[PDB]
Order: C-alpha cells, then structure tokens, then sequence
C-alpha cells in the first residue's frame, strides 16, 4: 500500500539487503530492498543489479 | 546520505483501476522532510474529509498534480480509502 | 573547461574505466567530468566519497 | 549501461558578470540520444542573428532566462556572451 517517489541509483550492496518487495501500482514502479537496519530502499525494476539481486533464491520476496 | 528520500511513502488506493496515490505532496523519510517529483498524482483533502477518511470506499477525493510541494488539484475526482 | 554538466551520473564508476577527470565547477550544476577508456565524459558530483577519492589517487591525472 | 545517455558535458558560453556558464538553449546532445537541460536550470535565448555572428569577444548582448519543458524561457535579465577558445 506503498509507492516510492525517488530510485536509488546507486547499487546497493548485497550485504545490507535482507529481502525485498515490489510496489508496482504506482506511479514510479519501484523494487523495494529491505537492509539489515530495517530501511527500505526503492529501486528502479529494469535496473541490471536489481534484476539480477531478485533472482537470488537466497534474496526473498517478503510478504 | 544516499538514502534521504529514497523510502516509499504511504498511498491511497481506488476503485477505478489507476495508479495509487498519496495524501499531498510531502513524505519522510526516518528524519528527514522529503518531497514529491513534479507532476506527481496526489490527492489534495480538506481537513474534514482527512479526519473521515476511513479503510471503506466512502470519500471522494480531488486529484491532483504535484507542483512546488503543493497537490494542484486537475479537476478529476475518486473515491479513496486507506488500505487494511 | 568550456562545458557544463546537467544530469550526474549517481552509480559509482568502476576505477579500471577512467583514464582521467577534468572539473567543471563555473556551473550551476558543479561537476567532475571522468573520462573513460572509450573517450566518454561523464559528468559527477563533486561531494560523492568515490569521485573524490578518485581525485586523491596521483595516477588518476587532471586532462588538459 | 543506458546510465550514460544523458551524463555528457555540453557546449556553455561565458559572459562578464562573474556568474555560471549557460549554454544557447536547454538541449544538448550526447552520442545520437538527445538530451533537455533539467527544468528552471538557466540558459541563454538568443536570435538567429546573435546566433550565427557569435564570436568569441564579448560583443553580444544575450536574453537570460531558464529552462521549462526544454524551452528557455526569458526572464528578463541580459548578459554579455562569448564563446571560449
């Protein structure tokens, strides 16, 4: 029931990120990165590294 | 310091099939006071409608676009609720 | 020097690309241009911690 | 990498007042792909006159303005412009 407003452009490393989530009824479609401290990071969807980090068995999708 | 504004914000949802939207222009961020791009699609509430806003399709909402942190109504209008 | 920069390019640029950099800061937008193997300038933020520690780098040379 | 599709220089004039360097409008190229100046972002408007005798004394008085939907839009204040050997 959230949407993000600004990508993080930068990659993010693979040690911070937990998880992730996907917010893609909004107006910027975002892959949302959970990190170790609890912040959710919005990410861009067609981004390599994003694309690439989801398709981690090891990196799960979080309800 | 890369992370400022790059946490989602809470939005809105509708009945008829558009993209969600949020309740003005403004979101923040852990601390940090975060604003929307331009031309964003927001919803621009009056203080009464905001106190009744409730989980059930019953309000109808203004939308708007974004423009200098204000949700500049475009005339068009939705029922909004907030999502259970 | 006669160029300006109007969007910075945000990921970190691996080292092994850039050849040199160049400044650009009479701008509205200040930038560290990087020029890579292939001869393309890419514009930087000149705050970020890696355009920076680039620069401090003595084999990482400013371009004529 | 598509990130590179708008992070290259582009052409800027200088002037006299000891301000920034602002280019003849608000799009510039970089390979084949075009690029727009971002929004407000300031710029000079010139005539097709000042345009094509540009020299590079300053000698030209430029229309200052800023950039909305890749138009610069004049505000009203002028500069003298030249181009940089």
């Amino acid at each position: 029931s959230t949407c993000c407003l600004k990508y993080y452009e930068k990659v993010l490393p693979r040690r911070l990120v937990v998880g992730y989530r996907k917010a893609l009824n909004c107006h910027l479609p975002a892959i949302i990165f959970v990190t170790k401290r609890n912040r959710e990071v919005c990410t861009n969807p067609n981004d390599d590294w994003v694309q690439e980090y989801i398709k981690d068995p090891n990196l799960p999708l979080l309800p | 310091e890369d992370f400022k504004c790059t946490c989602p914000a809470p939005h809105l949802n509708n009945t008829n099939g558009t993209v969600m939207k949020p309740i003005g222009c403004y979101y923040t961020c852990n601390v940090t006071r975060c604003t929307a791009p331009d031309t964003y699609p927001c919803y621009n509430l009056t203080e009464h409608q905001a106190k009744n806003l409730t989980t059930s399709p019953t309000t109808l909402c203004a939308v708007g676009n974004c423009d200098h942190g204000i949700c500049v109504p475009n005339g068009t209008k939705e029922l909004c609720f907030k999502a259970p």
